[PDB]
């Protein structure tokens, strides 16, 4: 679950 | 809302890592000790019969 | 006593008095064996040379007689011998023996606390 | 006792008298082999090639196990 969020975030930065 | 569901994930994790150092520690540990009030004694005669 | 209900180790103290591993201890103290063997005056009264270990608990039960009182909660010792002096020290060396084994009774479940802490803290430091 | 009562005698009393202590057992000491040892009597030698339950039996009928219900103490003979 963490890494899934993270990755998301990560996503949506840009 | 990306920041608080982070949050939520970092909280499960540090959560769930916790527990399992916590089962982990408790699995090993001597939790029940059987004390001899009287050790097992050397016989030098014969009670039977 | 319990240094800061104790039913417990009363029943304890209550087993190990009449215990061959209290005996041994004792006996190689202050040499039960001879003082016992000495009055050769009477036979009914004496331990034998050469008896059996067995035996020799079982003078050793007869000599030495504990009483419970349990509405009192007190544990009161009788220990015969053929000198005052002696019955006073075989006295004085059961109560010893006995507090000595109250307290060995708790610190061997604490040493292996002790051991299992240690490898822990072991660990965490690697 | 417990570091940091009446239910592990229990659990005690039934485990000296079983079947998985007594193979244990007998893996380690060989139980069979000593209790087999006195020829001259047959009463209360253990026959060779006899049943598991009667060496069970046998077992339980040779190890004596007591408890002090006061005292919550248990005594093996």
């Amino acid at each position: 679950r963490l890494q899934e969020a993270k990755r998301q975030l990560i996503a949506f930065q840009a | 809302d990306l920041q608080l569901q982070v949050g939520f994930a970092e909280d499960a994790y540090k959560l769930a890592l916790a527990a399992v150092e916590s089962a982990r520690i408790e699995a090993t540990r001597k939790l029940k000790s059987l004390v001899v009030v009287e050790p097992p004694v050397l016989p030098e005669i014969a009670e039977y019969p | 006593r319990q240094t800061s209900a104790s039913r417990e180790d009363t029943c304890y103290l209550q087993t190990y008095i009449h215990s061959m591993g209290l005996l041994q201890k004792l006996d190689q103290q202050l040499k039960l064996r001879e003082h016992f063997g000495t009055p050769l005056r009477d036979p009914l009264f004496r331990l034998w040379g050469g008896t059996s270990q067995e035996w020799f608990l079982e003078y050793y039960r007869s000599r030495v007689e504990v009483l419970m009182d349990d509405i009192c909660g007190l544990l009161t010792v009788r220990v015969q011998g053929f000198e005052p002096e002696f019955a006073q020290a075989l006295n004085r060396a059961i109560l010893e023996e006995s507090e000595r084994f109250v307290n060995e009774l708790s610190h061997r479940m604490a040493r292996e606390q002790g051991q299992f802490a240690e490898a822990e803290l072991e660990r965490a430091t690697a």
